[PDB]
């Protein structure tokens, strides 16, 4: 499923900002 | 809402009420069509027209519309006399007893700290200012100050001193002990529907509120969203916000959650925090947002290439809710349109919504966090506890004058 493959990716954690 | 059950603007004529009744009991009258809910609706639409029609019930139904006006005339007086002259320098950093971090960023930190005298404990954001003039974020870091400081509203948190030395810029907030959201959604999964939708309309009024000052958010995210003892949100980090009355240009944000227009060279306005409404809500019913991949321009592609994937227990208001948001073209996004955020809390997947209660914090949240005390740190994350060091010498002192 794609929530699986959210946790199978290791990106579940804090999003870092951009600020360009 | 009568108004939007007729197809109408709350300035509608007489003349306009009577067609638009007519317009709309044809498309649900027996004679033409006998579908599932064709009745109900024919119903409502009647109902409408006998509201409408007539002066006397006219006039009070429209007075939830005029509450809601008078009630942003007053915030928005409140908020230009704050915005006018700004609190400076209301405490100063030996009055606090650093406790222990709440969290980082590229900026600096939030400790929890404590009051000397009053024993109250706070949210203290420490920014660091050469490190702010190194990542060119010094608007940035003024408008967030001054915003913060001019604004009140329910899921707000409150700023309540700010000031700066030497080496580091200060904001005390209110300290909010439930923890962020994002902690509560890694951990349980997802939200059940009425459980992100309880987020929703909190986050939906305080755009309202935010919009109406000319004021975008350009952060909503899990991250930025602190639970309360009561299970209602708190909104912090205000780092990105800007008043902004035509358009601005900065790529700014979280990838996941701007909007096309924000990536794309050209201007926007306020419609990409309903843009960013869309991804919190889809990632809070889905457990996960709805574009992500490694590189940021990956999720550029996905953002700007116009199609969503929904999980199967999404409901068809959900999904239908979503399109709208989540909407490519700026011209037929939720929020954006001629009837603004009414769109949004007219739609039937808010139908069961009591805004003013939610205003009002009387509904019974669905989620109240584990508590220990008004020190219970454990809804937050540890952190590696660096000590605050504060140069002999001011550095970056014009840069920084009217903090
Ligand atoms: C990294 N960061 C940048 N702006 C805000 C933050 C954070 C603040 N947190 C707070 N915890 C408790 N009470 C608060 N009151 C105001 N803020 C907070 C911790 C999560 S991150």
């Amino acid at each position: 499923t794609t929530y699986a493959d959210f946790i199978a990716s290791g990106r579940t954690g804090r999003r870092n900002a951009i600020h360009d | 809402d009568y108004y939007q059950t007729l197809g109408l603007a709350r300035g509608a004529s007489d003349e306009e009420i009577k067609r638009a009744y007519r317009r709309q009991a044809l498309r649900y009258h027996p004679d033409k069509n006998k579908e599932p809910g064709a009745e109900e609706k024919f119903k409502e639409i009647a109902e409408a027209y006998d509201v409408l029609s007539d002066p006397r019930k006219r006039e009070i139904f429209d007075r939830y519309g005029e509450e809601v006006k008078e009630f942003l005339a007053k915030a928005k007086e409140d908020f230009l006399k704050k915005w006018e002259s700004p609190a400076q320098n209301t405490a100063h950093l030996d009055q606090f007893e650093r406790i222990k971090t709440l969290g980082t960023g590229s900026f600096g930190r939030v400790m929890l700290v404590k009051h000397k005298e009053t024993g109250n404990h706070y949210a203290m954001k420490i920014l660091d200012k050469q490190k702010v003039v190194k990542l060119k974020q010094i608007e940035h870091t003024l408008n967030e100050k001054r915003i913060l400081q001019a604004v009140n509203f329910p899921f707000l948190v409150k700023l309540e001193f700010s000031f700066k030395d030497n080496s580091n810029l200060y904001m005390v907030m209110e300290y909010v002990p439930g923890g962020e959201m994002f902690s509560h959604l890694r951990r349980i999964g997802r939200f059940s529907e009425p459980h992100a939708r309880f987020y929703a309309a909190q986050i939906v009024l305080t755009f309202e509120y935010l919009h109406s000052l000319d004021l975008i958010y350009r952060d909503l995210k899990p991250e930025n969203l602190l639970i309360d003892q009561q299970g209602y949100i708190q909104v912090t980090d205000f780092g990105f916000a800007k008043r902004v009355k035509g358009r601005t240009w900065t790529l700014c944000g979280t990838p996941e959650y701007l909007a096309p227009e924000i990536i794309l060279s050209k201007g926007y306005n306020k419609a990409v925090d309903w843009w960013a409404l869309g991804v919190l809500i889809y990632e809070m019913a889905a457990g996960y947002p709805p574009f992500f991949a490694d590189q940021p321009i990956q999720i550029y592609e996905k953002i700007v290439s116009g199609k969503v994937r929904f999980p199967s227990h999404f409901s068809s208001d959900l999904k239908d809710l979503l399109r709208n948001l989540l909407q490519v073209d700026l011209t037929k996004r939720f929020g954006n349109l001629k009837n603004g955020v009414n769109d949004i809390k007219n739609h039937k997947w808010f139908a069961t919504t009591d805004w003013i209660a939610i205003y009002q914090r009387k509904v019974e949240a669905p989620f109240i966090p584990k508590f220990k005390g008004p020190g219970d740190t454990s809804n937050f994350d540890d952190y590696e506890e660096e000590e605050i060091r504060v140069s002999i010498n001011e550095k970056c002192g014009k840069e920084f004058s009217e903090f």
